[PDB]
């Protein structure tokens, strides 16, 4: 496998010409920019570097990597010098090896001696350099230092005291080499420039303009942790326990983007997770919640063993598997004789593997006889993968994060890739800072548009709803002017249909002059977006939830592949419709059914060839008729005919809708299993409850955004003994089923036999290649990086006529601002896993972003407490008055459960998939003390709901 | 006071209708490959009882749909 | 009042190319130090970070980090002005004010500054805004005579 992975090479890597050379006698070949380091490096032979490595760019501050070169001056840097060809170089003789012991001495004439009671200690690059150059004797007798706290006469002014601000990494610059290798990597990596070099010369120390790390802009994200070599910046979980020694790779259990790990351990112990420098989604780099969050799993609050009810005002009973297993398959078989086998169901978890997911729909169709399964994609991106379906043919993205790379142009609607996909948003700085250009269609002031150094911007700050209609009349635009490829239609798409596409969206209803009264946006402004979209070469797409949950959603997604479609921008590298999934393995868990009108293929339920391979492969009959959704589920348990439901890895009442109707709807309900980690919010209504295990405990895959499979290992050992798809499987065999299973390698093996693109897919190949793209069958074996690039999958392009339908949930007097649901960077969706982490400083309590001129009249200000007084509920909540949003418009955040936020949530949803109308609500803030009538009563359920025996 | 089924029988006659060619058609499809048993068994109630609220596409729709067993 | 003037010199170097520099100095002349409560709107207005508007404020020299005395004294420091006698004249107008070098105060502040351009009239100082030449030990009684 390649060298980048393993070894830190001294320099990124360079596109060209083949160019060949000698390193220290031995023949290279490489890229013509490739400088003499990594070529050196590529070649065994290694070259003494601590300021040089490959995330960034090479500067030449430590001065040790100098080598002779025949045909130039003195002794050169290896890090700044790019190849030649017939270029000949020495690596090691007497005058280097001398100038390097000077170097590293004058270092260490300014470091302390505490190596062998440091943290770094086996993992310092300084210390490694310092005995390979061959150091043995400091001959200054210093005065001035920065380690010494005591000099002579007095403290010593240069002494800068340690920082622990950081509750995951620590700054003590006494032992800073000042590389700078930190500034570079949050300036050309993350992109948010947080970290300056105060001072000239001697006096030069790091530092974020502020007191404390914690204070600044830094967010997390160890990158600065990652690069510094010095135990300077340092994790503080290696400060306490030991350096470890070995490494395992897993993934992020979080934002789909896939960031791939490598696990530290020191025997059974998890000291740290650092970034692999592989997977196309990561390429070394990460964010907080996947490098430092990895502490749910050892919390006190974490339930280690079974729990039965039989009734869910009584408290719980700490009880074996077998016992449990026995109650719930009771229960289970005379709910199925009494009302029906169409009376059950299950509830994937995206969060969970595929495997386990294929499990559970199998448990849902081949045991329990019906097709009532589901996910929690219904309320994340179900209207993409119909709107893309009837288009294009394929419920799934459409590139890469390594295409971005290569657009010029960048067209994002409803998204927030900063707090959702950050290591994504990072590639996109990386291309924004390089001349690229954006366009932002969100309502609300991104972090994104004010990235440092950024190009040119667009902004089209409208009102929530009207997402379609911008759509269409930038459609207008580019069809009203002829600015459209023409080629393209005619070759990949069809032309009767653009034909009545045209004709339909050049009426001038539809255009940007009109729409500027109900959209809030202004006319001239989209023009020009819209020119400047058409008008490039490259251009790439990447949205969100802003389009799908609402009332317009698979319609908006239409209208988004049109636009794609009419201006040319798909079949290629750098541009395509990139929808940002979001958990982990929700493509997965979609691919693997989890939908109630599918199976494992995205093959509907009714085709008999496919229901007969199954009934074939799992020796079972079963059902042609499509299953219930969630709230299909909820209203029939409300009106009856629905008893029961296994809940595997889903708060289905703090992360859903109408929370005192899904409440009232899983309390009319006989039997409600859970299958979770701790005590979920479902869980204060529910019958039973089985541990699960978390990703460090699992052992499988995880197929992302990009339609990678990234591979998922075990480093721990399942605290509660079994993992998820043992637990699957026992209550299936417990029921009657009779699986057996002993690894999910068998399990994936069954999979690549039934359902096609993973035929091909196997563990070793994942293990080898690194990754794979699921469409994976004896054509594209090596996996298909980017769909649709020769011609559409459905074969041609489909035009569809898009329009604007007015919301029903319009503003009024009593409900006259308007609501919006969103993210944070630190906490993920409920915060089961996040709350029980030290993220709760950065954000401990949920609050209000409400305008200024919106708060004058009602009286509000930064950090008071406000009512949400909406239709379908109500709720007490603190205030934060800023402009990033416009003028009636607010949003919120729904990550804490002390705070009930989705009960505001109306019941509106997609026409197609019956997503949610999440990002609108009418609602009423108001000033309030009293927290609420609501809140009171679900605390006092789930403090009595909540207690064991 | 309306039923959660024909809210989203009227929101999807709402989108196809501006669709060209077959309008009731797709209509169909779309609620006999998405929806269930017991909830195309009470849309069908609904039309066969001439409900209020109720778009005429859908109507026309109606019988089209996939057979209740 | 601040904020507007400050405003007003944002305003002045508006799509300018790399209008740090010039940005800073005028804030200078105006206040008489950087001071923290305006190295973001700075950056807001450049599309920055406060990070690197502190690097830069503290790499260079001539902005100020606090504000000086009501007068002050710049003395080269340099070769030539060493060559004719610059440690005793440094000496005298130190023992005058009572303020070493680099030692600042309410009424004055005496600094290095390591070249005028007065390389010839070797013993140079820059007081106030005005240059001084061939400073032997009689010249920095008038130099403080007018400088209290
Ligand atoms: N740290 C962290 N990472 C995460 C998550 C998390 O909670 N925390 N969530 C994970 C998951 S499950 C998700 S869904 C993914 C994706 O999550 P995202 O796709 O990032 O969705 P959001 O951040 O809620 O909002 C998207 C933007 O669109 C705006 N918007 C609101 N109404 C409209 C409208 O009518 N039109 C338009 N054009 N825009 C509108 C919203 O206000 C917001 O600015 O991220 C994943 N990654
Ligand atoms: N107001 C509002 N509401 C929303 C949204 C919004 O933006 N605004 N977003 C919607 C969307 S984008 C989505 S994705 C949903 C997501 O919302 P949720 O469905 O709440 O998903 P998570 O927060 O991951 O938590 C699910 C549960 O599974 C558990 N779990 C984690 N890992 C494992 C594992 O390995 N095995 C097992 N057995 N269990 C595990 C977690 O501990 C947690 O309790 O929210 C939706 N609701
Ligand atoms: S940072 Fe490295 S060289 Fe310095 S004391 Fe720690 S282990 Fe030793
Ligand atoms: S952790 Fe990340 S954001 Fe914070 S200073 Fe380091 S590189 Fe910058
Ligand atoms: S903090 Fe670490 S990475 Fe940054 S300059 Fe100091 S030693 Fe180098
Ligand atoms: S960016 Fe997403 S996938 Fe990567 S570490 Fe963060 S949460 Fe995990
Ligand atoms: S080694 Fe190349 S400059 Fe640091
Ligand atoms: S050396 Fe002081 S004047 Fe130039
Ligand atoms: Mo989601
Ligand atoms: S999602």
């Amino acid at each position: 496998p390649p060298l980048d992975w393993t070894q830190d090479m001294g320099t990124p890597k360079r596109e060209g010409a083949p160019v060949h050379l000698t390193i220290d006698g031995v023949e290279v070949t490489v890229p013509a920019g490739t400088s003499v380091l990594r070529a050196a490096a590529e070649a065994g032979i290694s070259i003494p570097k601590l300021c040089a490595t490959d995330n960034v760019e090479p500067v030449g501050s430590c001065r040790l990597c100098m080598v002779e070169i025949e045909g130039m001056r003195g002794t050169p840097t290896s890090c700044t010098t790019p190849v030649a060809p017939g270029m000949r170089v020495h690596t090691q003789t007497p005058q280097l090896q001398k100038l390097r012991r000077g170097v590293m001495e004058l270092y260490i004439s300014d470091h302390p001696l505490d190596c062998l009671t440091c943290a770094a200690n086996g993992d310092c690059e300084l210390q490694d350099m310092a005995g390979a150059v061959g150091l043995r004797e400091v001959r200054y007798q210093a005065k001035d230092t920065h380690f010494a706290r005591r000099d002579a006469t007095g403290p010593n002014p240069r002494y800068i005291p340690k920082d622990n601000s950081n509750p995951y990494f620590s700054y003590d610059p006494a032992k800073c080499i000042v590389c700078m290798r930190c500034v570079r990597a949050c300036e050309e990596v993350q992109g948010t420039f947080a970290l300056t070099v105060m001072g000239r010369g001697f006096d030069a120390r790091i530092s974020p303009a502020a007191p404390d790390f914690l204070s600044s802009d830094c967010v997390s994200c160890g990158a600065c942790v990652q690069a510094c070599p010095t135990a300077t910046l340092v994790e503080k979980s290696v400060e306490r326990i030991g350096t470890p020694e070995r490494k395992v790779v897993t993934t992020c259990a979080y934002c789909g983007v896939g960031c791939s790990f490598e696990a530290h351990m020191l025997g059974d112990q998890l000291v740290r997770m650092v970034p692999w420098k592989g997977g196309a989604a990561n390429r070394g780099h990460s964010c907080v919640k996947g490098r430092f969050a990895y502490g749910y799993a050892t919390h006190q609050d974490r339930i280690l063993k079974p729990m039965i009810r039989d009734k869910i005002t009584d408290p719980w009973r700490e009880v074996n598997w077998t016992e449990a297993l026995d109650f719930t398959a009771t229960r289970l078989r005379a709910l199925r004789d009494s009302h029906g086998a169409d009376a059950l169901g299950v509830i994937t978890s995206s969060r969970c593997t595929n495997e386990e997911t294929y499990l559970v729909q199998k448990l849902a169709r081949a045991v329990f006889g019906t097709n009532n399964t589901d996910t929690c994609a219904r309320v994340c991106h179900s209207p993409t993968g119909y709107g893309l379906k009837q288009t294009f043919g394929t419920s799934a993205g459409t590139q890469d994060f390594d295409s971005v790379e290569e657009t010029d142009l960048a067209l994002v609607i409803g998204a927030n890739p900063t707090d959702g996909h950050p290591v994504f948003a990072s590639r996109l700085r990386k291309r924004l800072r390089a001349g690229a250009k954006l366009i932002v269609v969100d309502p609300r002031r991104i972090d994104l548009l004010n990235t440092p150094h950024r190009g040119e911007a667009w902004h089209l700050q409208l009102k929530p709803g009207t997402n379609v209609a911008v759509m269409t009349a930038m459609a207008h635009v580019i069809v009203t002017e002829q600015i459209f490829d023409k080629r393209f239609i005619g070759d990949r798409c069809d032309w009767d249909e653009w034909a009545d596409y045209a004709e339909f969206v050049a009426n001038p209803e539809y255009a940007p002059e009109a729409v500027e009264s109900l959209t809030g946006v202004p006319a001239g402004l989209l023009r020009q977006a819209a020119r400047a979209y058409a008008a490039a070469p490259n251009a790439a797409i990447y949205y969100g939830l802003g389009v799908t949950e609402h009332s317009q959603g698979s319609t908006t997604v239409i209208a988004i592949a049109n636009l794609a479609m009419m201006t040319g921008n798909i079949g290629r590298p750098g541009v395509g419709v990139n929808p940002l999934r979001g958990q982990n393995n929700v493509q997965g868990s979609c691919d693997m059914g989890s939908f109630p009108h599918e199976f494992p293929g995205y093959r509907h339920v009714s085709d008999d060839a496919t229901r007969g391979l199954f009934e074939r492969t799992w020796g079972v009959t079963l059902s042609s008729e499509p299953g219930l959704r969630i709230p299909n589920m909820l209203d029939a348990a409300v009106e009856g005919r629905f008893k029961a439901l296994y809940v595997q890895g889903e708060d289905i009442l703090q992360s859903d809708p109408d929370t005192r109707h899904v409440s009232a709807g899983l309390a009319a309900m006989d039997l409600v299993i859970v299958h979770d980690l701790f005590l979920n919010e479902t869980a204060n209504y529910a019958h039973v409850f089985l541990p699960g295990s978390t990703f460090l405990e699992k052992d499988g895959t995880f197929t992302n955004a990009e339609r990678r499979i990234n591979r998922v290992r075990r480093v721990m050992a399942p605290k509660a003994g079994f993992a998820d798809w043992e637990v699957t499987q026992m209550l299936a065999n417990a029921l009657g089923a009779g699986w057996h299973y002993t690894h999910p390698s068998e399990i994936m093996a069954e999979i690549a036999a039934t359902t096609p693109g993973f035929a091909a897919v196997t563990y070793e190949m994942l293990d080898a290649r690194g990754s794979v793209q699921w469409p994976c069958n004896e054509k594209a074996p090596e996996g298909s990086p980017i769909m649709h690039v020769e011609g559409f999958v459905r074969g041609k392009g489909r035009f569809i006529r898009t329009a604007y339908l007015p919301t029903d949930e319009k503003t009024g007097p009593r409900f006259p601002l308007l609501l919006t649901t969103g993210r944070i960077l630190s906490q993920y969706n409920v915060g089961a896993q996040t709350r029980r982490t030290e993220n709760t400083v950065w954000h401990g309590e949920d609050r209000l972003e409400i305008h200024p001129t919106d708060a004058e009249t009602r009286g509000i200000r930064d950090g008071d407490w406000v009512r949400l007084a909406s239709r379908a509920g109500e709720t007490t909540l603190r205030a934060t008055v800023t402009d990033r949003v416009s003028p009636g418009v607010v949003y919120t955040t729904f990550h804490h459960p002390d705070t009930q936020a989705n009960v505001v949530t109306t019941d509106t949803s997609d026409w197609a998939t019956n997503c949610p109308e999440y990002k609108v609500t009418a609602v009423q803030v108001a000033a309030s003390n009293g927290p609420s009538d609501w809140q009171q009563d679900y605390a006092a359920q789930a403090a009595a709901a909540r207690r064991i025996e | 006071s309306d039923d959660k089924i024909i809210r989203m029988a009227n929101q999807i006659a709402a989108f196809f209708a501006v669709q060209p060619g077959d309008r009731a058609g797709p209509v169909a499809a779309h609620i006999s490959e998405n929806w269930s048993a017991p909830m195309r068994a009470a849309l069908l109630a609904h039309v066969a009882a001439q409900s209020p609220g109720l778009d005429p596409l859908v109507i026309a729709a109606a019988p089209q749909i996939r057979p209740v067993p | 009042t601040d904020t507007a003037r400050l405003r007003a010199i944002l305003a002045a170097h508006r799509g300018r190319e790399g209008a740090l520099l010039p940005i800073l100095h005028d804030v200078q002349a105006a206040f008489g130090f950087i001071p923290e409560d305006a190295y973001a709107p700075i950056a807001a207005d450049l599309g920055l970070t406060r990070a690197e508007v502190a690097g830069v404020v503290g790499f260079y020299h001539d902005f100020r980090k606090a504000p000086a005395g009501r007068h002050v004294i710049k003395l080269c420091r340099a070769e030539a002005c060493q060559a004719m006698g610059m440690d005793a004249v440094q000496a005298r107008l130190e023992s005058a004010l009572g303020l070493r070098l680099g030692d600042s105060s309410e009424a004055v502040t005496l600094e290095a500054v390591y070249c005028l351009g007065l390389c010839a009239c070797a013993p140079a100082a820059m007081v106030d805004d005005r240059l001084v030449g061939r400073l032997d030990a009689a010249a920095v009684a008038g130099i403080v005579a007018e400088l209290g």
